[PDB]
C-alpha cells in the first residue's frame, strides 16, 4: 500500500495549482486509484490491469517502458529535460496527460473521472495522511540524529583512547 | 516548393539502407514544405514526393496519438533519417522494413523519440522513366567519362615520368637500392592485364555498397555540373 501526492498546473486555468493523489498496492502495472482536487471539488477514478494493458497495446509499447513513463509523469518523476502537460475537461469530466516534446506533443494517458459528491471527506483524508507522514518523518529524523550524536561521541572517545595507546 | 524539392533530391548523394536482410540505395530531401524520396535496389527505382497535406494525413492515420504541425513532423523525420543515411554503423534506433506491393513499395520506419514510438510509411510508386534516367543514367554516364579522362591524364603523367626515368638512366649512377626498379609503362599492356585479372572483382557491383562507399563525390560533382 503506497500513495503519492503531486502538484499540477492545468492548462485550462494555469493560475491555480491542483493536487493529484495516486495510490497503488505493489506497482502501477496491476492498477491504481487516482484522485484530483483543487480545494473546492474533487474527482476520482481507477485504472485496472486490463485498462493499462489495453492502453499500452494501443501504444505498441513495451509494458515496462509504459509503466516507467507513467511513473515518471504521475509520481512527479521529472527527468533532467522532459515536460508533461495535463488537462481536465470539467464539462466532459475527462482528464488526460500528454508529453510535450518541443512543438510535438504525444498524448500519454486519458481517463474519465466521476465527480464525488463529498469533497470534504477526501480533503480531510489527504490532510490526515499528510500529517501522519510528516509526524513519522519527524520521529525518524529525531531518532537518526540522536543515534548519530551518540555514535560521534563514541568515535571521539575511541579515537582519544587510541591516541593514548599509541603514545604509551 | 515543388522545384525546390526536385532540385534538392537531384543534388543529394546516394546512401545505403539495411533492413531485414535487404539492402537499398536511398536519396532523401526534407524541407518544411514536404519531402522527396528515391529508393532503388539495382533492379527497380521508386520515387515518392509528399507535400504538407499528404504528410499530415498519413501522420494522423499512422500515429493515432501524435498531434503536431506538419513542419515539426518533417523536421523530426529529417533529424531521424539524415544522420543514419550520412554515416553507417550509427547507434541502431531506426528500424526499417519493406513490403513489395504488386505495383508500389511500402517502406515502414519505426523509431524512438524520447523513448516513445514513432511510425512513418513511405508509399513509393515506380519512378517515371524521365526521373530515373536523369537521376542514374546520365550522371553515371558523366562519371564514366570523367574517370576515362582521369585515366588518360594519369597515363600522360606516367609517360612523362617514364621519359624522365629514361633520361636519368641514360646518364646517371647506379641505384642505391636495386629493389626500386620499375618497368616502362605500356597503356595497352596495363589495360589488358587489368581487364584479364582484376575486372571480375573491380566491376563486382554486389548490393550497391561499393558504389556509395567509393565514388559518391564524383556523382555529386557531375550532378551539380549538369544542373548548371
Amino acid at each position: 500500500m503506497e500513495r503519492k501526492i503531486s502538484r499540477i498546473h492545468l492548462v485550462s486555468e494555469p493560475s491555480i495549482t491542483h493536487f493529484l493523489q495516486v495510490s497503488w498496492e505493489k506497482t502501477l502495472e496491476s492498477g491504481f486509484v487516482i484522485t484530483l482536487t483543487d480545494g473546492h471539488s474533487a474527482w476520482t477514478g481507477t485504472v485496472s490491469e486490463s485498462e493499462i494493458s489495453q492502453e499500452a497495446d494501443d501504444m505498441a509499447m513495451e509494458k515496462g517502458k509504459y509503466v516507467g513513463e507513467l511513473r515518471k509523469a504521475l509520481l512527479s518523476g521529472a527527468g533532467p529535460a522532459d515536460v508533461y502537460t495535463f488537462n481536465f475537461s470539467k464539462e466532459s469530466c475527462y482528464f488526460f496527460f500528454e508529453k510535450n516534446l518541443k512543438d510535438v506533443s504525444f498524448r500519454l494517458g486519458s481517463f474519465n473521472l466521476e465527480k464525488v459528491e463529498n469533497p470534504a471527506e477526501v480533503i480531510r483524508e489527504l490532510i490526515c495522511y499528510c500529517l501522519d507522514t510528516i509526524a513519522e518523518n519527524q520521529a525518524k529524523n529525531e531518532h537518526l540524529q540522536k543515534e548519530n550524536e551518540r555514535l560521534l561521541r563514541d568515535w571521539n572517545d575511541v579515537q582519544g583512547r587510541f591516541e593514548k595507546c599509541v603514545s604509551a | 516548393v515543388m522545384e525546390e524539392l526536385e532540385q534538392g533530391l537531384l543534388m543529394q548523394p546516394w546512401a545505403w539502407l539495411q533492413l531485414a536482410e535487404n539492402s537499398l540505395l536511398a536519396k532523401v530531401f526534407i524541407t518544411k514544405q514536404g519531402y522527396a524520396l528515391l529508393v532503388s535496389d539495382l533492379q527497380q527505382v521508386w520515387h515518392e514526393q509528399v507535400d504538407t497535406s499528404v504528410v499530415s494525413q498519413r501522420a494522423k492515420e499512422l500515429n493515432k496519438r501524435l498531434t503536431a504541425p506538419p513542419a515539426a513532423f518533417l523536421c523530426h523525420l529529417d533529424n531521424l533519417l539524415r544522420p543514419l543515411l550520412k554515416d553507417a554503423a550509427h547507434p541502431s534506433e531506426a528500424t526499417f522494413s519493406c513490403d513489395c506491393v504488386a505495383d508500389a513499395l511500402i517502406l515502414r520506419v519505426r523509431s524512438e523519440l524520447s523513448g516513445l514510438p514513432f511510425y512513418w510509411n513511405f508509399h513509393c510508386m515506380l519512378a517515371s522513366p524521365s526521373l530515373v534516367s536523369q537521376h542514374l543514367i546520365r550522371p553515371l554516364m558523366g562519371m564514366s567519362l570523367a574517370l576515362q579522362c582521369q585515366v588518360r591524364e594519369l597515363a600522360t603523367l606516367l609517360h612523362m615520368k617514364d621519359l624522365e626515368i629514361q633520361d636519368y638512366q641514360e646518364s646517371g649512377a647506379t641505384l642505391i637500392r636495386d629493389r626500386l626498379k620499375t618497368e616502362p609503362f605500356e597503356e595497352n599492356s596495363f589495360l589488358e592485364q587489368f581487364m584479364i585479372e582484376k575486372l571480375p572483382e573491380a566491376c563486382s557491383i554486389g548490393d550497391g555498397k561499393p558504389f556509395v562507399m567509393n565514388l559518391q563525390d564524383l556523382y555529386m560533382a557531375v550532378t551539380t555540373q549538369e544542373v548548371q
